[PDB]
């Protein structure tokens, strides 16, 4: 129940509206990542370098292991009974991460049958075959460096530059994964972790681990951006160096009743100065309700916004007042910058501060004149067919609405300032002058 | 199939040299390497030493730094183990066993069929 | 880093489990531990390769499990041809490469 | 016109005065990037995998076509008339730069003529003759790997590997390309993207692509840090993959009547404990004015600040009035941390708090004693030649100004808290007290 | 001193308790960096490109040095003395910077004996025997890639492309190092720059560095991922292109005395809505103070907090009367949105508002009831053994405190509002309001 | 130039077996591939398969699975075609092919001259 | 996916302009198709690469258009050398090969 | 050790032609170039070109563009130098020498003995 | 760029010390600039590599300096094998090479 027609005259000009999506019913996939390649081929001269990438990875890898012995040992099958008195502190989310992570121990027992096979992969890619209808996928960290660069040059070149270039490729690689899986990870039980995040254990390679698991969805890219693919651990091997990984797909639903309208700022000259009008710059309306919205993390596209949580932020009474018609009590501010928007163009009417700016009509070849009452002039092609602003030729529709906008004023509301210091220093003159008054009160 | 088959048995006097043979079937030469052991007298197993096989350089243990040496012939595939100042002391049997390594854990697969030298 | 096997001669009955042992000098990590069998007029031949994983074609009786300094070589039953010498081994790089004594099996 | 000497007694010593500039003046250059490489050597045993590439890649690269149609369409010359009906809803960035892609329509149809001769490259770097007096440069994604790694080992290891080496380095291209020309790409038509962004279709190499235009400013290395540089799309082909892109060089100019002012803080002693002051740190003063600068978006060098726009914000009366030397406006905050900054040096003279550090002269060998009276003490060589603070020796200078500092006093406003949580903490206590007073009124 | 169980009807949990813990006693090391690679073995045909590498990198490293010759000149030995005439403005932190630097003068001078040995190094790694007790490691940047992949290939391929591969590579290079050590570079004296951005300069492999230094502490993690290892620039060299770096490896102690307490929000019902309770999440506790602290810039772990700084700030009067009992003076915030937490664990013992979730017993299969003049309920073994929350099964523990729970309530505090053009609009009422009772006053 | 021979007109009983022959010139022989192409009484044309030349394996289609072989000589670029146990109506003509692809599209750049069979 | 050709066969006067026909069984991309000519007792060569790209060599007075399942060949003016057999080819693959059926073309 | 041997001298009537060898030794021939160097009447120097000893590409300076051509053997590591069409002004001594470069600077370190040409 | 040195011909006495100068064209980098030495019957060997740095071998009595256009070359005390010919050379690439005229010196 906008009042589009008030908004104008401060400075607020409508744009383009926009749906409102959320994911919802994920499904599941499963995968294995091998962390230690194979150098089978180029054992005679390695050196020593593998048995202390071995202990230093032992050394990140066991503190998840340990976090993650936590919730194994109290949960059971009775619908799953859990122990709260052993677990002592917990949330709902690290409760709904631990039923869901008993939900796949059957998986993760079928899947660990195979550890012989797992463990004698050479290839990059390996398709393994769990069950006769169920299939599983093996992912190597350096193999194919190593396949291709070391091996074929090893007979023109000394060990010892190849035993340098291999513990440099190993440093590098511990290097890029120290910033994920470290200390950084305390809570492992969770699944908020996005795909992009977990890829750093094959590199960042997560498009070519998207293409194998044969992703078959047409908002694939919306899901892709909004971060909206998780995954989860489920399984560390100590012995093996690898570990398990749950995939999560989910779905966009549309929410009925519900849309986003954004508004467009231009500044507006009142005594002799510009100001602009400071309001929040995205509206949801759902049902007849207005609130506020962080739009920051959400996705922004043409037609819609997609979001992987519900945003909503309350909103105060005089906020809903101003957006009705009541500009009467909508702040504003000064402008002191030369770099500000002074007109814009909606469903081919132009709304234009001409004080500063030139206007003239180029069908008739006169200018466009702005008394000092007037806040901004609506331009159409009722008076002038088509109009210059500069060195662009535009030409303009129809208004509809009221026929008389250019002569009615309206009420402007008091000026602020939005600096934090600015923001303490009123706060301090206002806390003054309310003790003076209470001391003439008393 | 992966086979090595060494030199017979042969009898020396104390003062002369000996040369021994490990020659390798079946199998890519060049990928892995080649260690020796000697068995003694009351059936001790000894570790000697090793061979790379693709630059040539041997490497000997604590006990064996003076009087032992290695080589190669690559063209038939042969590695050779020379001793000189044969002693009663030396008399022992010798084998020579093939390296295997994949990044978990090191083994000697394949062995010879050995080799006994007789010092008197 | 000595490696000592107590029993230097044993002799079993057929159906009769066996445990054999092997001590060490000092401590040694689980992952550099290997035994090896051998029998009259023939090479050593590889048994098992870590502290519990079997060699390839070793059959499924032999049970072995050790922590620290003590480890032992279990068989759940013995048979004809298990008259043979097993020795335990500890490999931790190229320079440290030891041997055990050696311990015989009989049979009644 | 600010009061330093007053200022001083507070905490807020002056430091290095900087100028004004902004950037101006573009000049336009034409490049072409070629997004496929060539596998004419090594096309036996590629694959497939080419044509998967091509469909990954067209879905991609079809929106930003669609999204630039839209100003094709209806801009036509006449000084270069527009249709504002059809477009419907535009700002006045969008238009400006609607103009802009039609300048540029003459240099593209003249390059595009050359189809035959861009797609047959095969090399990284290639310079094409399009006129006697005019060429153009063609970079390439990926060439410089396939011609240097995959060729020469193409006949050491069968191939079935070469394909997945080639697969696998596609899809880590494919990876990088989607945070900056994916979804988030919602508005081509502008030209405020950076060459930085840009160089990712390249590998992120920007280095090589300013080389061989043959930058000729002594200022490029602040231009570059300022992101004065940008590009824009002008031409978009689906059928041999490549881009057009038009890159602007602007000039460097400075602001006349102004400068930059800072002020370092330094903790004091008012009852038996330290304060802060809480003022901006960086003053802006142009002709006669004084306002703020959100220095966050600019370069700061040793003699000047370089910025891409004008960011002057306005500042209230009251903190305009406690700068030019009422020291009762201005807030100030209790200390409770250990690590804060207790002396300064300012024209050889030595500002600092005695009573929370160690001070005795070196000349005369005796402690120097600040009363509790003293917020600070002023030391230079009228009084004590060579002082100490610590395990460092200082020689000082000669202080210009009242001979008297220390024996005159000061006033000082009220305390203040400025933690986010606090704000709203106090916002509500004054509204309680204000109400209550209002109904004794009534 | 803080009142867990008032603050429990209110909806805040206590969760784990942490120690605090700071960085100190740093030792010292130094390394040798060179930035330029060695060709001797591909010398026919590498063209001009070594020297304009030369031209662009001379350009990047001349401002360094100048910025270093100033406390070179004005510091000597007389326990060191400055000029601080010369000096003119400097801080606390310059100034200790600049005893740092002087320290390392006799260090510098050892090591630049080796000119000769440093110039003629053609590994990645090589280690340098400055006197018979100590040793100096020189790293080089692109050495590896030169020896591995170039060499071997330079007689297979035209050396026209090596030409173009090796200005490619110089060329990435020098747009990875720009990003540090460009113009951002203002003020090297200081020591806050970490090690990991100094690594920047060797491809971003501090792995390999601190394993070469042989770093043997069990804090090493916690020390790494804290930012507590920086590194200082003592000397630039011109004419060989190398510079001098040193490392500081800090030990971290114990704060007495001190620990910090963790809160879990809940939403709560009052009227016939959700409300949560806004106050801080991180409460620091040392002596018998309370205090905030932003734990933003510190390193959550299971057991402590490790900073590399003390951060704590003031606390208004207000929070602390809430924090202690007085729950009548503590602000709220209405919910809107749909994804809140409603339940908490703690040590056994269920906080849930069962008015908008699920609350049956699963012993006796009977609803649990919340009335209307409820927030919370406790649920314990004593009345529910074994409750189900949806799809969990929980069994509980016995609660330590009043038996009455359930059977008293307490007071409330006013509502509030958090958004930034909120916050702006509350102001200006209040402004309007207090003008309007100070009208009515005269 | 580019270029390439075939063999000429043979003529065979049913039963026996023929091997075809094609050299080829003027170009690198290990950077292209080798098509084999039919045309059959009627003028119409059909598509057997193609030989790699850095491996040697072929690739049949599936009218031409059991009866049809490729083989390589590299020493002398010749590619050569056998059919076994010929019947009446193998009685066409064959062509060899050489395959042309860059990453946009493919294409038989160069043909022979062809070979005429007739089993009778 | 075979291809058929509607005219068997074509006779035309000098100067006059003719077109052929090529539909398709099932949906072509335009990328996958060419066109081949061939003359009495010699073999087959390109013609067109795609479904307009004309070849290395080929006079500008032939023109290829179509899209979906139907194709088309125009020739603006013939001359007497014109006397030739065409075929429309796809090929998406090395599996996916399928020729025409061919047209020939008369001149009165 | 390094070192290079030139022929021995010469005598040659105005409109002959001329060839001078320069061998190489104790050193990896293909890891660097070749210079020539001319040392007329009056003790002058002047440098001629260079010559790549891995593609055998020359190069040729501003006075010399006309009547000189190097050519190189890599099997017996020579190079040569021909002078075609000989005249009075021909009369000089010349050097092959070699060239260093590590990335910081340019040298000659080592030198022929010289070999000298007369014109009458 | 031409090279020009002053000292055409120069004598001196055992013990004595002696400056040869070395002017330029135009500006040359410090970097670019090289001595060589030549006896009689022999090929020219290096001295100088650079503006300050020596040779291989080459004692440290020789001396250079010099910046811009104007560069010189000192000799702390001669003695008697000192009897060489001196070049001043620039080389900034492999088309710009240019060797100096020479000094010559005697001993008294
Ligand atoms: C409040 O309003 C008065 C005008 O009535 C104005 O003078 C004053 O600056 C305002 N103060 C704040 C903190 O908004
Ligand atoms: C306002 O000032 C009073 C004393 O005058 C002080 O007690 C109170 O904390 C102050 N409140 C705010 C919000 O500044």
């Amino acid at each position: 129940i906008l009042h589009y027609e008030k908004l104008s005259k401060i400075g607020l000009v409508k744009g383009v509206t926009r749906k409102y999506k959320i994911k919802s019913n994920p499904l599941t996939k499963d995968i294995v990542i091998k962390m230690i390649p194979n150098v089978s081929n180029m054992s005679q001269c390695t050196g020593s370098v593998m048995e202390n990438y071995k202990t230093r990875l032992n050394g990140i890898l066991t503190p998840i292991k340990g976090a993650l012995e936590i919730y194994k040992n109290n949960t059971h099958d009775c619908g799953v009974c859990m122990a709260g008195v052993a677990i002592g502190i917990a949330t709902a989310a690290q409760i709904t991460a631990g039923v869901a992570l008993y939900e796949a121990m059957k998986n993760a027992d079928n899947i660990n049958k195979l550890k012989s096979s797992i463990e004698s992969t050479n290839e990059a890619v390996v398709k393994l075959q769990e069950t006769a209808e169920k299939t599983v996928y093996v992912f190597t960290a350096l193999q194919d460096y190593i396949n291709t660069n070391l091996v074929p040059t090893i007979d023109k070149i000394p060990c010892k530059q190849t035993e340098l270039s291999l513990d440099l490729a190993l440093s590098k690689y511990l290097s890029d994964l120290l910033f994920v899986f470290g200390p950084n990870l305390q809570d492992p039980v969770s699944n908020s972790m996005t795909i992009q995040a977990i890829s750093q254990a094959f590199g960042g390679n997560y498009e070519t681990l998207l293409r194998t698991l044969g992703y078959a969805t047409e908002d694939f890219d919306d899901l892709l951006e909004s971060d909206s693919i998780t995954g989860q651990i489920i399984y560390v091997d100590l012995s093996s160096y690898y570990i398990i990984v749950r995939v999560y797909f989910p779905i966009l639903t549309e929410i009925q009743q519900a849309y986003i309208q954004e508004l467009l700022p231009v500044s507006f000259n009142n005594d002799n100065s510009e100001w602009i009008s400071i309001v929040p710059n995205f509206i949801l309306v759902r049902n007849t309700l207005i609130s506020n919205i962080e739009i920051g993390f959400c996705l922004i596209t043409k037609r819609s916004v997609i979001c992987n949580q519900d945003y909503a932020t309350p909103m105060t009474n005089n906020m809903r007042e101003c957006l009705t018609g009541s500009t009467e009590k909508c702040p504003r501010e000064l402008v002191v910058s030369s770099h500000v928007p002074r007109f814009a163009l909606s469903n081919g009417v132009l709304f234009a501060n001409c004080i500063s700016v030139t206007c003239q009509c180029q069908t008739t070849g006169r200018a466009i004149s702005q008394s000092g009452e007037q806040t901004l002039l609506m331009i159409d092609n009722t008076t002038c067919p088509t109009a210059v602003l500069g060195n662009v030729i535009i030409s303009l529709g129809k208004y509809l609405g009221s026929v008389n906008y250019n002569s009615e004023g309206i009420a402007i509301g008091p000026p602020v300032f939005t600096d934090k210091v600015d923001i303490s220093s009123q706060i301090s003159s206002m806390n003054q002058s309310l003790q003076q008054s209470k001391d003439y009160i008393k | 199939q992966i086979q090595l088959v060494q030199s017979g048995p042969e009898l020396k006097k104390p003062g002369e040299t000996v040369k021994i043979s490990c020659k390798a079937s079946g199998y890519t030469f060049r990928n892995y390497g080649v260690n020796w052991v000697k068995q003694g007298p009351g059936k001790d197993l000894k570790w000697m030493g090793w061979i790379n096989t693709l630059n040539g350089e041997p490497t000997y243990a604590d006990d064996f730094k003076r009087r032992f040496a290695f080589s190669l012939e690559t063209s038939a595939t042969t590695a050779f183990l020379q001793i000189n100042n044969l002693k009663n002391e030396d008399t022992a049997t010798y084998f020579c066993a093939r390296t295997f390594y994949d990044g978990y854990y090191y083994a000697m697969d394949y062995w010879g069929q050995g080799t006994s030298v007789t010092v008197s | 880093n000595v490696l000592t096997q107590s029993p230097t001669i044993m002799a079993a009955s057929l159906g009769q489990k066996v445990t054999m042992t092997c001590s060490a000098n000092s401590s040694v990590s689980s992952s550099y531990l290997h035994w090896y069998h051998q029998k009259s007029g023939a090479s050593p031949k590889p048994l098992i390769h870590r502290t519990s994983n079997l060699a390839s074609g070793v059959p499924a009786r032999f049970i072995g499990s050790g922590s620290g300094t003590s480890f032992s070589l279990t068989i759940s039953s013995v048979e004809a041809e298990d008259d043979a010498t097993y020795y335990c081994q500890q490999w931790s790089g190229y320079p440290f490469i030891t041997f055990g004594s050696g311990t015989k099996l009989e049979i009644k």
